RNA sequence: GGCUAAUCCCCCAUGUGGACCCGCCCCUUGGGGUGUGUCCAAAGGGCUUUGCCCGCUUCCGGAUGGGCCCGCGUCCCAUCAGCUAGUUGGUGGGGUAAUGGCCCACCAAGGCGACGACGGGUAGCCGGUCUGAGAGGAUGGCCGGCCACAGGGGCACUGAGACACGGGCCCCACUCCUACGGGAGGCAGCAGUUAGGAAUCUUCCGCAAUGGGCGCAAGCCUGACGGAGCGACGCCGCUUGGAGGAAGAAGCCCUUCGGGGUGUAAACUCCUGAACCCGGGACGAAACCCCCGACGAGGGGACUGACGGUACCGGGGUAAUAGCGCCGGCCAACUCCGUGCCAGCAGCCGCGGUAAUACGGAGGGCGCGAGCGUUACCCGGAUUCACUGGGCGUAAAGGGCGUGUAGGCGGCCUGGGGCGUCCCAUGUGAAAGACCACGGCUCAACCGUGGGGGAGCGUGGGAUACGCUCAGGCUAGACG
RNA sequence: UCGU
């Protein structure tokens, strides 16, 4: 039994990406999917889709990088720099509207699942609402 | 105790020359010409590269010590504009040329800051009319500086007020040099004052 | 340490433990002087240090330095002592305060004079 | 407003009188975490109308006695030891850390 | 019985009271009621006075009872000016 | 030395005497009532009851009793009476008890 | 022992009303209405004395003040792990303004604890204060709020209120008077003395102002307070000069012996003019009172200042205190002589054994300046107890291994509830302080007015993604 | 042997 898949998710993601994976499956959960779409909406990856393994339903995350780079170790820049897991079970962390982080002066994300929703960290501020403070992107 | 000794000798130490005489400090005499080197039994020997916190500190030694005042006060003022609104160096200068004893020598009334400094001790001006003696007293944008009436006819009063005759005033002062009289435009901005300072590395030396 | 071990037990506080146990944790003790020795320093200084064993007023019997050129110290001498140890003598951790009662000032002392506690030269 | 909090009976083993657990979430002041923290109570109850496994609300009431300042303002929900043994258990389990100790 | 009365607010040589309502038994700077008003003894502005008449009024219709200088400073202000 | 204000120390002992002395009355008398109320003896239980009743409310009229303490004695007082009086009694004589 | 007045005490009456018992109704813990029975009132005084004033009695309400109760929060040690008999609850009673083991009688056998009981140590708590980028740490003097105490302990009396700092009683310790029987005392009120200590002030002026007590008022009391005194103890302001001019020193004291330095620096020339028994001189103070009016609203009127002859204004007018620490690196400022592991320095690293920028002195220099240093203590730097924000192969740190108790944590789908969480509105969040603005004192410190923010908790409404819970389902974990 |  995973731990903790929301965690589990952002890291297959930070691995896959760190050996710069074309993608990687990670167990299906609607939570899970709900946070792909806010990763793919901001374009910090492709995409993903729905697939069984195993006859097992996964989300099939299409990673995305930069361009092929000059000097040694022409490796792409990641999209995806950072991506951390905030709330955790053993540890929850929740915020009101007047303390959801601006996530690297704005060029970064927080994912906040609210009552209204997972959103990113200007749509909660939007519509005016906090939550748990799920991750971190940038 | 605003210091009182030997001034044409921090200009020395200073390595810029600090009008501290105002008159003099311009003549073949200010000493900045026949010995712009530091004071004392080692002011000519070889010169050792300065650590950063040297030139921070001399920095502050440079601009405190070209309007006078005491380490105190001069603090008092810096920690006044790093509280205020706006780039807190600029703030800074122009709290420091708003002292009352400064616009009386920005308006020419007296030769140096220091004349002007008991100038204003001893009645000898008017700040909208009513008699001012603190030297650190703020001018504000508006106000009137002047020389009191029975000071008018003072025989410094006059040599000095006679001098300004046509000479140019700061931009953001104004004097009507008959009347004896001068307003307080604005305060100045930093591009107003040319001082041999960079006021940034003053910010860093109170940041120690 | 997990969460939940800091919930449980949390940090602890570090407690700090004086230099100068010179009691009621006053700036200065006065008291009284026993023996009046000299002691040789340690580690790699030689000298023969001025120390001296005081009864203070605060139940303690110390041995607190004596500086300066020379001095004027006996047995019965009452002294007020200021805290302050001396790298060189282990178990010494107070200064006498020079120019306090019994304690007479540096005589000749013309530069840090605050200290030893010698009056201003008339100098003319 | 007079308080009123809920919680089960734990106690039946006095005369008009019930022992109400009650339970309470909050984060940590310092370290976040969510944790559960509890209270006995002494409620109120004149028709001996409730016994254990019993959630009910109690209300802040006028002193009934030293150590009992509350009633039993209703039943929530009636049987259910899953709660009393939990505090039964946390009980004999102090029947230990001591000198001697059982054995669980 | 509660009161209406002044409150040493100023410096030492530049007193500043309050018109205060609070009950007999405080001290005169201690805790009131309610502010009221405030006066300036030497009217070093032209505002040395001020009163807020309408509950100056309320307080005195449930039974505060102003000092001698505190109705002195009341009436000044038109509180029983029935006029 | 002399402080004139020992006058009040003067006067609680005179006070204190006033009304230690009403209360014994009160004790006194309700004792007595509900002694008799008790024994069966209604109409003149109640005949007491009464002046107890009286005497207790005077307490009261100054410094004494006043308060809600008249009220409790009072109360207390009409309930023993009115229960002891539970041995056949009938309220004979009527007296401050209102059935 | 005797006499005597009253707003002293008591009796009878009147009963608006109110208290108590019982019944009924409405409400819902002892709230409110109602009926019968019962019980309960009072004080007089003053006159511009035939109506006004001060006051008295009962009741309902207001206002202010307070008691008691409850949720949550409040230091260290687990080398304190079990605690408890009025102890937990009950019934009846007592007691109180009132709830209550508050106390008592009887009955029951309970209550509390690892979410730290019990015990030990320490400590008044708070608004705030200091520090810190913040989180936090530290702290609670002055000022405001609350509590507690009045030589130590116990107790009640009188009162609306006390278990009463300048009231009372007893026990104790101590001082004092004593004709030895016995009495008298309580500065943790202002000031002052003494002791202890490194250390903390005048046996001051005034009641003029603000405030308090009593009085119809005049007014009386007020060491509360308003002021002055002493102490760089703190903060702020200010002065010891300004402008012009390089003798130039037996000796202090550098050198290549050419000179270099102190240095425009200079009891030496011109200007201003801190101090200064010199003139005037305050706001704070206009009420209570009196008269007219109607003892109202209004309107006129005597009176009263400690601070103080102070501030401040005007005149005249002297050139008129500078000190302390440091100069090897950290750290701004270097040379000579003396000394020779000595004398000594020293925050840490270190310096002195014959060339010492580190010892002592001198010249010079740096820093700050009516101050400058030292010691002590607090926060910082210290992400060096790490929540923000740390670690454990070999640096300190994986328990010798397991089993499993409490506890912490919990796969995928749906539904209910809505505890956690989030949003809205609202109440609360005293004043002071802090922040911003404007303003008063010539500035400032200081002060005045106004403005803004605000977590936490209460209330009402709402949301349901996640966590929780209840219900159902699945098979990817687990087990068979 | 001690301190460089
Ligand atoms: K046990
Ligand atoms: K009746
Ligand atoms: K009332
Ligand atoms: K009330
Ligand atoms: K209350
Ligand atoms: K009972
Ligand atoms: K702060
Ligand atoms: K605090
Ligand atoms: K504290
Ligand atoms: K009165
Ligand atoms: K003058
Ligand atoms: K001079
Ligand atoms: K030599
Ligand atoms: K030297
Ligand atoms: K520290
Ligand atoms: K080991
Ligand atoms: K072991
Ligand atoms: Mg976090
Ligand atoms: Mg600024
Ligand atoms: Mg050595
Ligand atoms: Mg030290
Ligand atoms: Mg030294
Ligand atoms: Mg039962
Ligand atoms: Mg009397
Ligand atoms: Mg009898
Ligand atoms: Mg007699
Ligand atoms: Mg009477
Ligand atoms: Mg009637
Ligand atoms: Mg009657
Ligand atoms: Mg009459
Ligand atoms: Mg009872
Ligand atoms: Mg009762
Ligand atoms: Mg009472
Ligand atoms: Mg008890
Ligand atoms: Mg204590
Ligand atoms: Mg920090
Ligand atoms: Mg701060
Ligand atoms: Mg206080
Ligand atoms: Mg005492
Ligand atoms: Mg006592
Ligand atoms: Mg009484
Ligand atoms: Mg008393
Ligand atoms: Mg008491
Ligand atoms: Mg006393
Ligand atoms: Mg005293
Ligand atoms: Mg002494
Ligand atoms: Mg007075
Ligand atoms: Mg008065
Ligand atoms: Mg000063
Ligand atoms: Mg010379
Ligand atoms: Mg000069
Ligand atoms: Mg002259
Ligand atoms: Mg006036
Ligand atoms: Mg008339
Ligand atoms: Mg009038
Ligand atoms: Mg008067
Ligand atoms: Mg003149
Ligand atoms: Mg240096
Ligand atoms: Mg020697
Ligand atoms: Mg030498
Ligand atoms: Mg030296
Ligand atoms: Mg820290
Ligand atoms: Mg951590
Ligand atoms: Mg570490
Ligand atoms: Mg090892
Ligand atoms: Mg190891
Ligand atoms: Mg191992
Ligand atoms: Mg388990
Ligand atoms: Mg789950
Ligand atoms: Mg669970
Ligand atoms: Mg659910
Ligand atoms: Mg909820
Ligand atoms: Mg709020
Ligand atoms: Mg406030
Ligand atoms: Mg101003
Ligand atoms: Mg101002
Ligand atoms: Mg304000
Ligand atoms: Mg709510
Ligand atoms: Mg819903
Ligand atoms: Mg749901
Ligand atoms: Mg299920
Ligand atoms: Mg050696
Ligand atoms: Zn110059």
């Amino acid at each position: 039994m995973l731990t903790d898949p929301i965690a589990d998710m952002l890291t297959r993601i930070r691995n896959a990406t760190r050996v710069y994976k074309e993608s990687t499956d990670v167990p299906a959960s609607r939570f899970k999917e709900e946070i792909l779409r806010i990763l793919a909406r901001e374009g910090f990856i492709k995409g993903y889709e729905r697939v069984d393994v195993d006859g097992k339903p996964y989300l099939r995350v299409y990673l995305k990088y930069g361009p092929r780079r000059q000097g040694p170790d022409p490796r792409p820049e990641q999209v995806i720099h950072h991506i951390r897991r905030i709330s955790k079970p053993g540890r929850r962390v929740y915020v009101g509207v007047k303390e959801i982080p601006r996530v690297r002066r704005g060029l970064g994300i927080a994912i906040l699942s609210t009552s209204k929703g997972v959103l990113t960290d200007r749509e909660a501020r939007k519509l005016g609402v906090g939550g748990e403070l799920i991750c971190e992107v940038w | 105790g605003r210091y009182i000794g030997p001034v044409c000798r921090l200009c020395r130490r200073e390595g810029v020359k600090l009008y501290l005489k105002g008159e003099r400090c311009y003549s073949p005499k200010c000493a900045m010409e026949r010995r712009p080197y530091p004071p004392g039994q080692h002011g000519q020997k070889r010169a050792r590269r300065p650590s950063d916190y040297a030139v921070r500190l001399r920095e502050k030694q440079k601009l405190r010590r070209i309007y006078g005042i005491s380490e105190r006060q001069f603090r008092n003022l810096f920690e006044e504009a790093s509280k205020k609104k706006g780039v807190t160096g600029s703030v800074f200068l122009g709290l420091l040329e708003s002292r009352l004893d400064n616009v009386v020598y920005r308006l020419g009334f007296a030769v140096s800051r220091r004349q002007a400094r008991q100038l204003v001790r001893h009645g000898h001006i008017t700040v909208n009319g009513r008699r001012v003696d603190l030297p650190s007293y703020r001018v504000r944008p508006g106000d009137e500086i002047a020389v009191a009436e029975k000071s008018r006819n003072l025989e410094l009063i006059r040599q000095n007020l006679e001098a300004m005759k046509g000479r140019k005033v700061g931009p953001w002062l104004s004097l009507d040099v008959e009347g004896m009289k001068g307003k307080f435009l604005r305060l100045p901005d930093r591009e107003d004052l040319a001082l041999p300072v960079n006021e940034q590395l003053v910010i860093e030396f109170y940041s120690r | 340490p997990t969460i939940n071990q800091l919930v449980r037990k949390g940090r602890e506080k570090v407690r700090k433990k004086s230099k100068v146990p010179a009691l009621k944790g006053a700036p200065f003790r006065r008291g009284v002087c026993t023996v009046v020795r000299t002691v040789t320093p340690k580690k790699p200084n030689s000298a023969l240090r001025k120390v001296a064993k005081v009864r203070l007023t605060s139940g303690y019997e110390v041995t607190a330095y004596i500086p300066g050129e020379g001095h004027n110290l006996q047995e019965h001498s009452v002294v007020l002592i200021r805290g302050g140890r001396v790298k060189d003598l282990p178990g010494v951790r107070y200064h006498i305060v020079r120019g306090v009662y019994d304690a007479a000032g540096v005589k000749d002392r013309k530069k840090s004079r605050s200290k030893y506690g010698t009056k201003k030269p008339k100098e003319a | 407003p007079k308080k009123v909090l809920t919680g089960v009976v734990v106690s039946d083993k006095m005369q008009k009188t019930v022992t109400v657990l009650v339970e309470r979430q909050f984060p940590h002041p310092l370290y976040g975490k969510v944790i559960k923290r509890s209270k006995k109570y002494l409620a109120h109850d004149p028709e001996e109308k409730y016994k254990l496994g019993d959630v009910v609300e109690i209300i802040e009431s006028r002193p009934i006695s030293k150590r009992k300042r509350f009633r039993v303002l209703r039943l929530v929900e009636s049987g259910r030891m899953d709660l009393v043994e939990k505090y039964l258990i946390r009980r004999q389990n102090y029947q230990s850390l001591s000198k001697r100790g059982g054995k669980a | 019985m509660v009161k209406i009365r002044l409150a040493r607010f100023g410096s030492k040589h530049n007193p500043h009271y309050r018109i205060v309502v609070t009950d007999a038994r405080r001290k005169r700077d201690g805790k009131y009621i309610e502010k009221i008003g405030y006066y300036d003894p030497r009217k070093t502005t032209p505002d040395w006075l001020k009163v807020d008449v309408e509950r100056a009024r309320y307080w005195l219709s449930v039974g505060a009872q102003p000092t001698d200088t505190a109705r002195r400073l009341l009436r000044q202000a038109g509180v029983f000016r029935q006029e | 030395r002399n402080l004139s204000a020992l006058k009040r120390h003067r006067q609680s002992l005179k006070r204190r005497l006033r009304n230690k002395a009403k209360k014994s009355a009160i004790k006194t008398l309700s004792k007595k009532a509900v002694q008799l109320a008790q024994e069966g003896k209604a109409e003149e239980a109640l005949k007491i009851m009464r002046k107890a009743e009286s005497l207790i409310d005077k307490a009261a009229k100054g410094s004494t009793l006043h308060k809600n303490a008249a009220a409790r004695r009072k109360s207390r007082l009409m309930r023993k009476v009115r229960q002891l009086l539970e041995a056949a009694g009938a309220p004979l004589i009527g007296g401050g008890l209102s059935a």
